[PDB]
């Protein structure tokens, strides 16, 4: 679904850089 | 405890928004400029993949706080920090302008319902009828 | 066979305002074709350009006073519209009427920007206050720790 | 003057001037 693909890049994306 | 948060909430997106456009006399603003920078350098890498998922989403403005809700929910389902945080301040500003600018053509179309009913009940439709139409318009000239 | 009725002008007005629309939008743009109907949106569209250009600077002051909004914009279409044509109709004031509701939708979009943003900014304050965002906020010190 | 009534006579002004001009006898 749309609204998982899209949360599962904010999720990647947050992690991603306060790593 | 969490009131003074949400309220505080309100004035920091405000001035995130004023700086992510741009791209403030108080203390929560400057927290707003901060989160601009730092939001619009990671809004150049990773825009164009949202570009895509958001037209196949296509949130208008009725179904914006659902597709809101649910997607920041799968976002910190896993767990909460403050690179998440602040990713939800960037889908949160993408989502605004999106649905903003996408809805033109669709607040143009209950602009174009108006003035349809308009000319309807108020004789100006029957008036163009009795001069051959809208083809009539064509012989404006000189 | 026929004559044209009125609904037969209503239901060619929705494509002759849509391609009207269009090619002012696609004119006020440089400046910073195929059913009859859609040709006749752009003739008009062209000439409505010149009317603008000429009284566009006026009307953008009037447009302030009156403060039109997206819930009374209809209202003040209405009877402006009203006004206009109480006297009498011709061309030239119907082509005043497409110009005017050209601009009137664009600015009460424009302009409605902010409110949009005010309902977005509730919709953050809201998804934190009940799924423990602001609760993690308040104690890893509040708003202030992101400095 | 109100800026309904200014505005609708203004296109009302600036419509008749085209018709004089545009709409063919
Ligand atoms: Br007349
Ligand atoms: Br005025």
């Amino acid at each position: 679904r749309p609204e998982i693909r899209i949360a599962q890049e904010l999720r990647r994306i947050g992690d991603e850089f306060n790593a | 405890s969490e009131e003074q948060v949400a309220q505080d909430t309100e004035e920091v997106f405000r001035s995130y928004v004023f700086y992510r456009h741009q791209q403030p006399s108080s203390t929560m603003g400057q927290v707003g400029r901060q989160l601009a920078i730092i939001g619009d350098d990671i809004n150049r890498r990773y825009d164009s993949e949202f570009q895509t998922m958001l037209q196949h989403l296509q949130p208008t403005a009725e179904n914006a706080y659902e597709y809101f809700t649910k997607i920041a929910t799968s976002l910190f389902e896993s767990g909460i920090n403050w690179g998440r945080v602040v990713a939800l301040l960037g889908f949160g500003y993408r989502l605004a302008l999106h649905v903003y600018q996408h809805g033109l053509t669709g607040f143009l179309g209950q602009v174009t319902r108006f003035v349809v009913d308009f000319m309807l009940h108020h004789s100006i439709a029957r008036w163009i009828a009795q001069r051959g139409g809208w083809v009539a318009a064509l012989n404006l000239g000189n």
